[PDB]
């Protein structure tokens, strides 16, 4: 039907009451939307905390990647940060050598944008 | 910003790669040549009908996010 749509729909705009809600009325925790990206990958990418731990707790696939072969810990280590969204990642079993088609780790992708705290983290 | 998305097809195969505008195209062209099983080499890349040597980035190029780049085969 349409739980997996309210899911990623409710991941990109930080529901986490809606989250649940649909969780609990059977989501598709790894569903995934036009481009390939679970709600884990975009809840890590929009810096969604709540919802990237409890996403986790129902089963999420934390090494699920997307169409460009990127992990929600490549999504995490880019752009804005959060390290505690990638620590969360981590401490779930994020693969932190996961490499993209062209073998970018979420490690190079935190280099390149200079997250400093993401690079020691990741180590 | 830094990044743009690209979709690499043969008519039958088609790949998305996340790439910096920065980044040489050689690894894209290898990574397709690779999940092939060939070597770059044996295939034409094209860019709006236009062949790409491997040194060139999507910024020298000045794509856009979904530009297609097109495979065939060497000797087609």
């Amino acid at each position: 039907s349409d739980l997996g749509k309210k899911l990623l729909e409710a991941a990109r705009a930080g529901q986490d009451d809606e989250v649940r809600i649909l969780m609990a009325n059977g989501a598709d925790v790894n569903a995934q939307d036009t481009q390939g990206r679970t709600p884990l990958h975009l809840a890590a990418q929009r810096g969604h905390l709540e919802i990237v731990e409890v996403l986790l707790k129902a089963g999420a696939d934390v090494n699920a990647h997307d169409q460009y072969g990127w992990t929600p810990l490549h999504l995490a280590a880019h752009a804005n940060g959060h390290l505690e969204i990638v620590e969360v990642l981590l401490k779930h079993g994020a693969d932190v050598n996961a490499q993209d088609w062209i073998g970018v780790t979420p490690f190079d992708l935190a280099v390149d944008d200079g997250n400093e705290d993401i690079a020691e983290v990741l180590q | 910003e830094t990044h743009i998305n690209l979709k690499v097809s043969d008519g039958s195969s088609e790949i998305f790669f996340k790439i910096k505008k920065t980044t040489p195209l050689r690894r894209l062209m290898e990574a397709f040549a690779k999940r092939q099983g060939k070597e770059m080499d044996s295939l034409r890349f094209l860019y709006d009908g236009i062949r790409i040597q491997a040194d060139q980035t999507p910024e020298d190029l000045d794509m856009e996010d979904n530009d297609i780049i097109e495979a065939h085969r060497e000797q087609i």
